């Protein structure tokens, strides 16, 4: 039984990384990588042997048009932003939901929190200070999902590893229902 | 929603076999020339005989050439004298004349060096075999239709039904005074055949006499091909008139007019293989072949081969670019 | 301190190139699972009944991109990787090439129209003969994703290689003209709903530009989308969107005269052509700034045009010209 896994986003904020890390169990070596091509991945939650494509939208995102080609018969969604950018969980709301809800009608979403890690870090606390802006906490990205209406919020880092496998886990008992 | 077409556009130098492949592929894929469509013919055979003899007997008195006979001052004079265009029978205060000067060793002496002045390529093929067009009774056969001469000013579409697909065949202006209106008919080519006359080599342009016939052949495609509407749309060379060159590269050598080339003398292939050289070597595009062939566009059975060939081609490439 | 990070620009750079190249070969291979398995199959098997008219449409102009891409621009990313110089060159080379991208990417929505409702039952059927972990509408995107990924690739080329050597001048133009075509292909999918045009859109040359006029002739005033291609301009009423054609003029009979009787925001189209009449639509602007934009371009388009001509009366003479502008 497969399903279509799509991920949406602004640029880098830990799409490409986030599947890696999935498709390997692996960090990628110190060289961040930029093309995830289309993997089928065969993961088991529930006791169903369910094999999940995964699709990246990597550097498709200042083409508004062409983006609605990657959408059709699609079964979920993993709508994200990054920890580190206050700018990204402003247009989750903004670009993001209203064009999803139209290619996917009643079609399930799955927010996700990427770079938790990077939350804690004291050098990304000071580049983020001069913007006069500050690390999204979770309490911010709960109300977001519950806003948009997400089927569950959840976070990660492509660092860690922590809560990836927990996000698919997510994703892919979203990809049933 | 179907899109069952296909825009060709001939082009290249006037007196390069444009029409005459038109004529050809009308031959194979059209109707062919009834009895009565060749004799609509006739009036322009006859008239081809004086636009050619006239021809000669100017280029006499350009080049001081001496008729044999005294004789034939007068035929020369009294042909001379014709209007071309009114000219509709050929009868015999004229035939006998135009026998008699094209029999005169001074007319072929003049014919002989005949890259000196504009004269046309089927003079031979008809002022040879007078007799027969001078019967009362004449009729052309195909092939002397096939090698008529009425020169093109105007571009004349021709579509072909092929296989359930039409081919719609642009037949141009050749001479420096048309090539404005072709960019008219550049809007969904295709691809351009383009016609180079292999005998060219030694001539020079009708409309402008200092400029080697080749050397122009040869600017006006790299010209073309440069063109930025004709990036996505292929390129075809039909190097024609081979039967003349190889004829005729026994006595004027090539050497003489193109010295880059290296080959041999009355060295028929040797030739035109090195011209072919030439012109696809001015293909700017590194990753798209430029195809040719050799023709001789007055045989209809090579010409039936060539073609069939060429689409098989065209087809295959147009199916991968979706335009079918 | 600062040699030691000159040198690290070279290795990081290295790793984005080989990326390039290594992807551009999984991606033509991945082209090849579409071009000589599916279309090969299908050819030799037979095509379905259901399936018969619109065998073309589910697979577009893929035939000719894969083509391309294996037997010279692969190759080319080859020569790229030992010589990295070379490769911003390259990608200005064929600006025109990527065109193909541009019939593909507007002729993938009948794809899915044509896959999604015909012929699901039978593309398991293909799926399971060939045996592709990858079903088919996974296949064809490759190329959509593809050319959205070599701004990409580019953009990470240009961040690392900043540092060894200023052509960035090279590679200035390279990642802008990588961009554009992305533009083109996403622009012509909105111009793909222009009905009541006949000719191809696609092959009318590129899409150079587009903007809103107020567009008159001797008066019947009328707020018009005017495209403008390299062939051809276009007038069209847009519908707040989805476009609908009224008049043309091809550039092969337009003729301009800006600045109208003083006014900077005011200019006049004319097509005066062989065989048909003479008209003559006057343009007038929202932003004067983008009038006179306009007459730039066009007057431009024309000039470049009405240069071709004379050469083609005189071509050895314009061709003496360009072997020494050349060298
Ligand atoms: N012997 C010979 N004559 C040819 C050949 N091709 C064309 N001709 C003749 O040369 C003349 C020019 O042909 P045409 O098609 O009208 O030239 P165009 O101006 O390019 O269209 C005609 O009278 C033909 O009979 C050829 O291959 N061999
Ligand atoms: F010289 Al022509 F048709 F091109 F007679
Ligand atoms: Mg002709």
């Amino acid at each position: 039984i497969r399903k279509k896994l799509v991920i949406v986003g602004d640029g880098a904020c830990g799409k490409t990384c986030l599947l890696i890390v999935f498709s390997k169990d692996q960090f990628p070596e110190v060289y961040v990588p930029t093309v995830f091509e289309n993997y089928v991945a065969d993961i088991e939650v529930d006791g169903k042997q369910v094999e999940l494509a995964l699709w990246d939208t990597a550097g498709q995102e200042d083409y508004d048009r062409l983006r609605p080609l990657s959408y059709p018969d699609t079964d979920v969604i993993l709508m994200c932003f990054s920890i580190d950018s206050p700018d990204s969980l402003e247009n989750i709301p903004e670009k993001w939901t209203p064009e999803v809800k139209h290619f996917c009608p009643n079609v399930p979403i799955i927010l996700v929190g990427n770079k938790k890690d990077l939350r804690n870090d004291e050098h990304t606390r000071r580049e983020l200070a001069k913007m006069k802006q500050e690390p999204v906490k979770p309490e911010e990205g709960r109300d977001m999902a519950n806003r948009i209406g997400a089927f569950g919020y959840m976070e990660c880092s492509a660092k860690t590893k922590d809560g990836v496998r927990e996000v698919f886990e997510m994703a892919t008992r979203a990809a049933l229902q | 929603r179907s899109r069952r077409e296909l825009k060709l556009l001939l082009l290249g130098t006037g007196e390069s076999g444009k029409s005459t492949f038109i004529k050809q592929m009308r031959i194979i894929h059209g109707s062919g020339y009834s009895d009565e469509d060749k004799r609509g013919f006739t009036k322009l055979v006859y008239q081809n005989i004086f636009t050619a003899m006239q021809a000669m007997i100017r280029a006499m008195d350009t080049l001081k050439i001496p008729y044999k006979y005294e004789h034939n001052k007068a035929h020369a004079q009294l042909v001379r004298e014709v209007d071309v265009e009114k000219v509709s029978a050929f009868e015999n205060p004229y035939v006998d004349a135009i026998k008699s000067l094209w029999n005169d060793p001074g007319i072929q002496e003049c014919y002989d060096r005949r890259r000196e002045y504009q004269l046309s390529d089927s003079t031979k093929y008809y002022l040879n075999d007078l007799d027969r067009v001078a019967d009362p009774s004449y009729l052309p056969t195909q092939q002397d239709v096939l090698r008529v001469r009425v020169p093109t000013t105007g571009i004349i579409e021709y579509p072909f039904d092929l296989q359930s697909v039409i081919f719609r065949m642009v037949d141009v202006g050749g001479q420096r005074s048309e090539r404005r209106k072709w960019i008219h008919c550049f809007e969904n080519v295709t691809s351009i055949m383009f016609l180079v006359a292999l005998s060219e080599y030694d001539q020079v342009l009708v409309e402008s006499d200092n400029e080697n016939r080749m050397e122009e052949s040869k600017a006006l495609f790299r010209t073309i091909i440069t063109y930025p509407w004709f990036q996505n749309s292929s390129v075809i060379l039909f190097l024609n008139k081979k039967d003349l060159l190889e004829e005729k590269i026994m006595y004027s050598h090539l050497v003489d007019y193109f010295p880059e080339y290296d080959g041999p003398q009355r060295d028929a292939q040797a030739a035109r293989e090195f011209i072919l050289k030439m012109f696809v070597d001015l293909n700017p595009d590194s990753d798209k072949i430029i195809y040719s062939h050799f023709t001789c566009a007055t045989d209809t059975e090579n010409i039936r081969f060539v073609f069939a060939a060429v689409k098989d081609t065209i087809l295959q490439l147009n199916l991968k670019e979706y335009n079918l | 301190s600062e040699e030691e990070q000159k040198k690290k620009a070279l290795e990081r750079s290295m790793y984005v190139l080989s990326e390039l190249v290594e992807t551009e070969k999984m991606y033509v291979d991945d082209l090849g699972q579409i071009v000589e398995g599916y279309m090969a199959t299908m050819a030799a098997q037979g095509v379905p009944e259901s399936l018969r008219g619109r065998d073309r449409i589910v697979f577009g102009n893929i035939q000719q991109i894969y083509e391309w891409h294996r037997d010279y621009f692969l190759q080319e990313l080859q020569r790229c990787l030992k010589d990295p110089d070379w490769l911003a060159q390259l990608f200005i080379k064929h600006e025109r090439r990527l065109h193909m991208y541009v019939v593909y990417c507007q002729n993938k929505p009948k794809s899915e129209h044509v896959v999604s409702e015909f012929g699901d039952s039978y593309f398991e059927e293909l799926r399971q003969q060939l045996g592709h972990r990858l079903q088919l509408n996974d296949l064809l995107i490759k190329p959509v994703q593809r050319i959205m990924k070599y701004q990409l690739l580019l953009k990470d080329f240009l961040k690392y290689y900043n540092r060894a050597g200023m052509d960035t001048a090279d590679l200035e133009q390279a990642v802008e003209v990588m961009c554009f075509v992305p533009k083109r292909c996403n622009d012509m999918m909105t111009l793909g709903r222009l009905r009541g045009f006949e000719g191809k859109l696609t092959a009318q040359g590129k899409l150079l530009g587009q903007d809103t006029f107020w567009v008159t002739e001797p008066s019947r005033g009328r707020e018009r989308r005017v495209f403008l291609f390299e062939q051809i301009i276009i007038f069209s009423e847009a519908l707040g969107p989805g476009y609908v054609y009224k008049n043309s003029i091809k550039v092969s009979c337009l003729g301009l005269e800006g600045n109208l009787q003083g006014d900077p925001c005011r200019f006049a189209l004319t097509s005066r052509g062989p065989e048909g009449g003479i008209q003559r639509y006057v343009l007038q602007a929202a932003d004067p700034a983008i009038s006179q934009a306009w007459i730039k371009h066009v007057a431009q388009i024309l000039e470049s045009q009405r240069d071709f001509l004379n050469a083609l009366q005189s071509p050895i003479e314009y061709q003496r010209r360009e072997s020494q502008t050349n060298s």
